């Protein structure tokens, strides 16, 4: 129950959703002053359907882990994540984050996809806000299912069956 | 004339509110209830009687509105320094 | 009661947990509680070389990451008594001043977004594209720069370097005016900015508040002046200052920064 | 015209008393009042209506005496919140508009409108005078739905909406109950008092000196306009007549013994109705008052909260002048003769026998015997016992008054043949 | 008098909207996966929205409140008269005018006083 | 108020770096600016002041 | 009506449900201008995929919005919740039909509304307390404290503006003698435009309805990029677009009724064309606030209660009792006109140093 | 009309039962709204139209979420032990509540009346003149007992 099983359908639905996407950024980096940038500017995000740019997840379901994270961030992020509706998909954005650039420490936590799970990684600390385009251009074709991994292989049209939806 | 027995049992009614009522605020409520079976009444009357009775309305609404205000205004005065929640928990004038 | 502000929020976005003790309307104390990230390159950095501590630097500064590049440099500089050649110099203050500027925009951009009116945010940051491309030109990075480089930066500027550079030095000084013109007018900038920010000028000494604060209080104090390194002391230029520690005052005060910045690479 | 005068001053006084100081504001209230008491009694015998305010020798009375208590009631304030001067100025205005109408509206509009300030009065924050607003104000809210669905029944039988109606039968017959509980509250009949004791008990004495008098009369002028069953009034009379006095054995709390004897007091005025002979009942009224002013005052000057009787004894050795007055008044309060109270039951008794009611009258009479219990209870009390606890000595203003009163009472005990002549509507 | 057509035509037109208002919620109700709120304890800022420490609330609230009931029955005697408004002639713009002006000093005492902060 | 206070023991990386963090020192002074206030107030009289998080973070 | 049309329950009917779904497009292609045009304003590219000019975004956006979790969270209940949105968007939704959309008899020689009662003023100033009802609803619904306060505040304020609407009302039924639209749109169509008579309470008026939620006095806590709206962020999927939606229908009904008043919709004796007058007054007055809400900032309630209720609105009645005291005495009508047309003047001068 | 006028009555009567039954503040308050909304479209359908209004935006409009917010000012009740939750008279009360009408339905079997003043139902056109003159006092009080309202509500709740 979510749009899908006959095939006028799950096409339609999934237009709507992929074409729809209203990103949530969870900064905590320079990745944020940049993702401004990438709102305005020079580029519009309002022709994928974007006005949400800010924090609710009572607007959104796009997840845009943006930025290298410590240890007290974990289990906020998490929750943050749970806090969220059930189909809702994870960008890793940046190196930052990624896979922790630079720094291997204690204090840090490195791959951030430890946390939650993700279906985009986006390197790049800094990346280019275009790069993120590209990666949210993957995002739509992903999610409409229309993608696959670099050995073919195929997979799920959300980030949420990796590790448990809620 | 069905109206005006209603507005008989609306009043009625709004008594046994009124007396059920354990909490203050509500005992309030089933007053107003009761002020407007009055003017039901009042409004049938005023199409036998000629409309004396929508001016009458006017003013009765306008009483019991301020009537209300002050009321709710003591209640505040009563619980901004306390939890209590009902007119009973304050009890030393008995005797 | 004791309010809880967490981290991310709405758009402000420090990690803060704030502990508002409140009046149920008012602000009694805020108790803040931070300290939700760290890294700890302290540490780290004496686990890499002195070359390697230059990637380091500008990956604690959003803003201005050209300065903490600088004032590190210049630590290492000192202590085997290098020297850096003259245009060396030219281009350090260059790209600091520029840095400045980034900064200020950001500073106001965000002003202008964390609350007020929300619009202006995007003209500024059409400028610190302006400024970005000036960056990403010579260096070759949006931003974080590793083009200075120990003995003074590694390689020459570009020659393209010099057309831009004109450029929006004109477009500029009309385009700063017209930021200004936005706040000191509009009597409701007045409302919300005027009354607070308050703090003596001894007490933000006590406390510890460093110019542009200090001097968001008109308290002269440039560190540049005051202890004046390279270049800089044969380069005019003035201080900015208020003359009161609120938030009104602040936010004129950095306008005329960037002007007078604007004069040193115009000198430079 | 008097009227005119009152809410000029009401209004206007409003705004100023922001700037002004609050001693200002006691200086600026005493002169409005007095003023417009003067020019009232100056028009005695000028009978004037504009509109349902009519102006008679009744309404005229009755305001004077409603007036007067609070003058004295104003004397006695010494404590710096403006507001206790300000609201009762107001409430007087509404009780000087309740009298003078007979169009139901405005008489609903004007019992509302005198008993709301009182309830802000019943507030120095003393807590008991709060938990006591609180069920006052709820029984109030009740006894306004009555009225107010008795008057919906008053147009109901007839288009009228002003008494001197036609009247009927048996809707009428309902009706006229309807109204009576409402102003039966307000006038604290049985029962429909009860709160008045417990009130009273939680409340300050200069508050329930205002109450005391002015509700009670008010209550009447209205209940006067109104034509009521003899046997329904005799019921609610006799009630309150027993219940009262029986109470008032119980006692440990003068005032709410005085709260219990103004409901035989309110019984015995009750009498007067049938006939509706408002010479008689003015003078009544006026009587009642005097005694229970001067009473208050004195309670206050002990002490403006809770009183035991014991507080009360050796008063003539506090002050001498002061225990005689107070003596005065119990016997009055007792209706002893030559004192004028014995003219106001006698009076009442007068238009009672005129109606024949007898065993009413006898019951009446019983009962009052029973009062002077507590009357020799704190009117000898005065003499005997050499103790005392600490006492104020007050102003020479309400000091003189108290003693006026005591002689006016004695004196119109003396010379009822003056009054009587001007109670004919005035004059 | 007035033609009953259109109050009629009011409780049609309640009834449209009411319908469409239902539809559209059951809708939104019926799609959709449903998920236990296992991970749910808080909706909006982990540290915890702050509530329970407060019961209390600022007194000023209740003087808007209590002020804008008193003005709505100001307003509605106004309208009779702004009707037949003209033809009432002075006699009747005085008894407005003081009406007012009785509305106006209320305003005036609880600004001068101020204790709505 | 920017400098970096680094003791090198001579080694290829420093025994000590220090950094003076301005920001994270003009924060201390923060329950102080913001006492008596008014709420919608308290929001922007943070943002006056400037926070970049790694000064304080570090 | 007592000199007008009357048309089958079935017509009626009609007329209701493709009002209705009218206004449901309606607020869909407003978003994309909105957004454009905003885009646009702050010079910028915008929605041009997806469409051409982003066409079918919302389409998308509905979907969205549609085929999620829509749950209620324990500590709430879950009637309150569910009706706490449709409350408000059945009484935004309600008030519209009232008023016209061109001369009588002449939607095709059927009636240019869909209600038109004899008492225009009253409807509106009636439905004008049920939104806020809502409003605060949901802010207790939701359970938090936080919520709560916000909603607090913004019905309070809100109902503090919503008192001088009542103030502006008054004035016009002076003028015409009677208070039902057409009457009112017919005295413009003599003298003149109402705002000729009566410069400040146009004024007075047009600023006061500013202050409905509208996302233009722009600080309420409104939601979307502040401190939030409590009927918000507690809030999940549809029900999120329901409230969002309504602020707009406010929004555009509030400029609708501006048009109503000061001038009359298509009255223009320069030409009669229907519709379009209509959207030319609707538009101006759309992009008026719109360009106002840009370039303008969010405002603390503290200031605005401040504000309206020291200043606005006792200047407001105080128009009207100057116009009462003209209109009494019945005198020319002219003696207004001077008036109001030079306070405009004045207030204008006022403007600059 | 006796089916549907039935309903409406039975309605609005249904509503009181709710408001008396109810110990959920929220729903019952709100109840009571939509007592007010049948008891105003009573009104209008008597032809009282004016009155209609102003029912719906004072009494209703007005007055219960002034109600509202205090029980939020202080939170909601439910708790049902007094000192004494006087289950004993819940009966008691029923009683006086029969009593109470069955006095007036005696009186009313008997009743006769028509209903036949109609001119113009509620509608404050030709009401206006009438209250401006007649009712003149009426209103003048009515707006010095509002105005004396105010005072006291200010002075009950401040220090001061
Ligand atoms: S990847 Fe680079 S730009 Fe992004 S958070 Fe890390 S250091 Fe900053």
């Amino acid at each position: 129950r979510e749009g899908i099983l006959f095939t006028t359908l799950e096409k339609l639905v999934a237009w709507g959703r992929s074409n729809s996407l209203w990103p949530a950024t969870f900064g905590l980096a320079c990745c944020a002053i940049e993702m401004m940038a990438s709102t305005d500017a020079r580029n519009d995000l309002a022709r994928f359907g974007s006005e949400v740019f800010r924090a609710s997840p009572r607007q959104a379901d796009v997840m845009i882990v943006a930025g290298r994270l410590s240890k007290k961030m974990a289990p906020v992020m998490r929750r943050v994540w749970e806090q969220m509706p059930d189909p809702k998909w994870v960008i890793s954005m940046g190196a930052c984050a990624s896979s922790g650039g630079m720094f291997n420490n204690y204090a840090i936590v490195q791959n951030v996809d430890s946390v939650v799970p993700v279906d985009v990684y986006v390197p790049g600390c800094p990346p280019r806000p275009e790069a993120l385009i590209y990666a949210v251009m993957q995002l739509q074709k992903k999610v409409r299912g229309q993608a696959y991994n670099e050995r073919g292989e195929r997979l799920p049209p959300v980030a949420a069956w990796k590790r448990t939806r809620g | 004339m069905s109206y005006l027995l209603t507005s008989a049992l609306l009043f009625a009614l709004g008594v046994y509110g009124v007396l059920t009522r354990r909490t203050a605020i509500l005992v309030f409520l089933s007053i107003e209830l009761m002020l407007n079976a009055a003017n039901l009444s009042l409004v049938g009357f005023a199409r036998a009687y000629g409309l004396d009775g929508q001016v009458a309305a006017l003013m009765v609404i306008a009483v019991a509105a301020a009537e209300v205000a002050v009321g709710l205004g003591l209640i505040v005065a009563i619980f901004r320094h306390r939890e209590s929640t009902a007119v009973d928990d304050l009890s030393e004038l008995r005797g | 009661m004791t309010l809880n502000v967490g981290p991310q929020h709405p758009s402000t976005h420090g990690v803060l947990r704030l502990m508002v003790t409140l009046s149920g309307e008012e602000v009694l104390e805020v108790v803040p509680h931070i300290g939700y990230l760290h890294t700890g390159f302290e540490k780290t950095m004496e686990h890499r070389t002195y070359l390697q501590n230059i990637t380091y630097t500008p990956r604690m500064d959003y803003l201005h990451s050209f300065a903490h590049d600088l004032a590190y440099a210049l630590a290492v500089e000192k202590l085997l008594g290098a020297v850096v050649p003259p245009r060396a110099e030219t281009i350090r203050v260059i790209l600091n001043e520029l840095s400045r500027l980034a900064s200020h925009l950001v500073f106001l951009g965000t002003g202008l977004l964390d609350l007020g009116a929300l619009t202006p945010f995007f003209y500024a940051f059409r400028e610190r594209e302006t400024i970005l491309d000036l960056f990403e030109w010579v260096t070759g990075q949006r931003f974080h720069h590793n083009y200075i480089r120990i003995g003074g930066v590694k390689e020459d500027l570009p020659e393209e370097f010099v057309p831009e550079l004109k450029k929006l030095l004109e477009v500029l000084p009309h385009r700063i005016d017209e930021y200004e013109a936005l706040f000191a007018e509009s009597p409701i900038f007045y409302e919300r900015a005027r009354g607070v920010g308050v703090i003596p000028p001894e007490v933000a000494i006590d406390l510890g508040l460093t110019g542009g604060s200090l001097r968001a209080s008109g308290v002269n104090y440039d560190v540049r002046k005051a202890y004046p390194y390279s270049g800089y002391e044969t380069y005019t230029f003035d201080v900015p200052l208020g003359e009161r520690g609120d938030v009104f005052d602040r936010m004129l005060v950095r306008i005329r920064e960037m002007r007078e910045s604007v004069k040193i690479i115009k000198q430079a | 015209m008097t009227l005119a005068i009152l809410a000029v001053f009401s209004v206007a006084l409003t705004l100023l008393g922001f700037v002004l100081p609050p001693q200002g504001v006691k200086r600026a209230t005493l002169l409005g009042l007095a003023l417009a008491l003067a020019s009232l009694l100056l028009t005695w015998g000028k009978p004037f209506a504009f509109g349902p305010y009519a102006v008679d020798g009744v309404s005229q009375v009755f305001t004077l005496l409603a007036l007067l208590g609070a003058l004295w009631t104003v004397g006695l304030v010494r404590s710096g919140r403006f507001e206790f001067y300000l609201l009762v100025l107001y409430a007087a205005l509404g009780m000087h508009l309740l009298a003078s109408t007979r169009h139901l509206l405005l008489m609903l509009v004007a019992l509302e409108a005198l008993s709301l300030p009182l309830y802000a009065l019943a507030t120095w924050r003393r807590g008991q005078g709060l938990e006591a607003a609180l069920k006052y104000f709820l029984l109030g809210a009740l006894a306004a739905a009555f009225f107010l669905y008795g008057a919906a029944l008053f147009y109901g039988a007839t288009g009228s909406l002003v008494l001197g109606a036609p009247g009927e039968g048996p809707l009428y017959a309902l009706a006229l109950g309807l109204l009576l509980v409402g102003l039966g509250f307000k006038a604290a009949l049985a029962p429909f008092h009860f709160w008045t004791p417990d009130v009273y008990q939680g409340s300050p004495t200069p508050v329930v000196l205002f109450m005391a008098t002015s509700v009670k009369a008010a209550a009447f002028a209205a209940l006067l306009r109104v034509a009521a069953p003899p046997e329904a009034l005799a019921l609610l009379v006799a009630l309150s007549v027993v219940v009262g006095n029986l109470a008032a054995l119980a006692q440990k709390e003068a005032k709410r013994l005085l709260a219990y004897s103004s409901i035989a007091h309110a019984g015995y005025m009750a009498l007067a109705l049938y006939t509706g002979n408002a010479q008689a009942l003015g003078f009544y009224l006026l009587t009642y008052v005097l005694a229970t002013g001067l009473a208050f005052a004195v309670l206050s000057q002990i002490s403006p909260d809770r009183v035991p009787l014991e507080a009360l004894r050796g008063l003539y050795r506090k002050d001498p002048l002061l225990g005689l007055a107070f003596l005065v008044a119990m016997l009055s309060l007792l209706g002893l003769p030559p004192l004028a109270g014995f003219w106001g039951k006698y009076l009442a008794f007068a238009e009672a026998a005129r109606a024949g009611a007898w065993g009413v009258l006898v019951l009446a009479l019983v009962t009052s015997a029973v009062s002077a219990y507590y009357y020799l209870g704190l009117g000898l009390a005065v003499f005997a016992r050499p103790e005392e606890t600490p006492f104020r000595p007050g102003p020479p203003w309400a000091r003189a008054a108290v003693v006026a009163a005591g002689v006016l009472l004695l004196a119109l005990g003396l010379l009822p043949g003056l009054v009587l002549p001007a109670l004919a509507a005035g004059g | 008098m007035a033609p009953i057509q259109e109050y009629v035509g009011t409780l049609i037109y309640v009834g449209v909207a009411l319908f469409i208002g239902v539809a559209a919620l059951l809708v939104g109700a019926l799609l959709g996966p449903k998920k236990p709120g296992r991970a749910k304890l808080m909706p909006y800022e982990s540290g915890n929205d702050p509530a329970g420490e407060v019961k209390r609330f600022p007194v000023h609230f209740y003087v808007v409140a209590m002020l804008f009931i008193l003005f709505d029955v100001e307003v509605a005697f106004l309208w009779p008269y702004a009707v037949s408004a003209g033809g009432l002639g002075l006699y009747g713009f005085l008894g407005v005018l003081a009406f007012t002006l009785l509305l106006f000093v209320g305003f005036l005492y609880e600004w001068w006083k101020g204790v709505m902060r | 108020e920017l400098g970096y206070y680094i003791v090198s023991d001579g080694g290829s990386m420093p025994y000590r770096v220090k950094v003076r963090a301005p920001s994270f020192v003009n924060l201390q002074s923060l329950p102080y600016a913001c006492k008596g206030e008014q709420v919608p107030d308290m929001v922007a009289i943070i943002a006056s002041l400037d926070p970049v998080m790694g000064d304080v973070d570090r | 009506t007592w000199s007008y049309p009357v048309d089958p329950y079935w017509m009626v009917a009609l007329k209701a449900l493709l009002v209705v779904v009218g206004l449901l497009t309606a607020f869909a292609f407003m978003t994309l201008i909105e957004r454009r045009l905003l885009a646009r304003f702050q010079v910028r590219m915008g929605p041009n995929r997806v469409g051409p000019f982003g066409l079918l975004q919302p389409l998308a956006d509905a979907i969205k919005s549609i085929f999620k979790e829509d749950i209620v969270v324990a500590q709430a209940d879950r009637f309150l919740f569910v009706l706490a949105p449709l409350i408000s968007v059945v009484f935004a939704l309600l008030a519209f039909g009232l008023i016209p959309f061109g001369p009588p008899g002449s939607f095709f020689g059927y009636q240019p509304w869909v209600i038109n009662l004899d008492l225009g003023i009253l409807y509106l100033f009636a439905v004008s307390e049920l939104a806020v009802y809502g409003i605060f609803l949901s802010g207790w619904a939701s359970g938090s404290k936080y919520s709560l306060l916000g909603s607090l505040r913004s019905s309070a304020s809100l109902i503090s503006y919503e008192l001088g609407l009542g103030l502006a009302l008054l004035a016009p039924v002076l003028l015409v003698g009677s208070l039902n639209l057409n009457d009112i749109v017919n005295w413009q169509k003599e003298h003149g435009w109402l705002f000729l008579y009566a410069f400040p309470a146009f004024l007075v008026y047009l600023i006061a309805s500013m202050a409905e939620a509208a996302r233009t006095p722009f600080d309420l806590p409104e939601a979307e990029q502040e401190l939030v709206g409590g009927y918000h962020t507690e809030y999940s999927s549809i029900k999120w677009a329901l409230f969002q939606m309504a602020e707009y229908i406010h929004f555009i009904t509030a400029s609708a009724l501006i048009p109503t008043l000061f001038l009359g919709g298509w009255t223009m004796p320069v030409l009669e064309v229907p519709y379009l007058w209509m959207f030319l007054k609707i538009a101006f007055f759309l992009f008026f606030f719109i360009w106002i809400r840009a370039t303008w900032f969010r405002l603390r309630y503290d200031q605005l209660l401040r504000f309206g209720w020291g200043f606005l609105f006792p200047l407001a009645l105080l128009w009207f009792l100057v116009t009462a005291l003209v209109v009494a005495l019945d005198l020319p009508r002219t003696y207004l006109l001077y008036l109001s047309a030079l306070s405009f003047l004045v207030l204008l001068g006022a403007v600059l140093y | 009309m006796s089916l549907l006028e039935g309903l409406a009555l039975f309605l609005l009567l249904l509503s009181g039962v709710l408001v008396v039954t109810l110990r959920n503040a929220i729903h019952a308050a709100l109840a009571l709204i939509l007592n007010f909304l049948v008891l105003a479209g009573v009104y209008v359908a008597l032809d009282a139209r004016f009155l209609g209004f102003i029912q719906v935006i004072v009494y209703a409009g007005a007055i219960v979420v002034l109600f509202l917010f205090v029980i939020m000012l202080l939170f909601a009740a439910q708790g049902e032990i007094g000192f004494d939750p006087l289950v004993r008279s819940r009966p008691l009360a029923a009683l006086l509540a029969l009593g109470v009408a069955g006095i007036l339905a005696a009186g009313l079997w008997g009743l006769d009346l028509a209903f036949t003043q109609d001119l113009k139902g509620g509608l404050p056109q030709a009401l206006g003149p009438l209250l401006y003159g007649d009712w003149l006092f009426v209103l003048l009080a009515v707006g010095f007992l509002l105005m004396a309202a105010t005072v006291v509500a200010v002075a009950l709740v401040e220090p001061g």
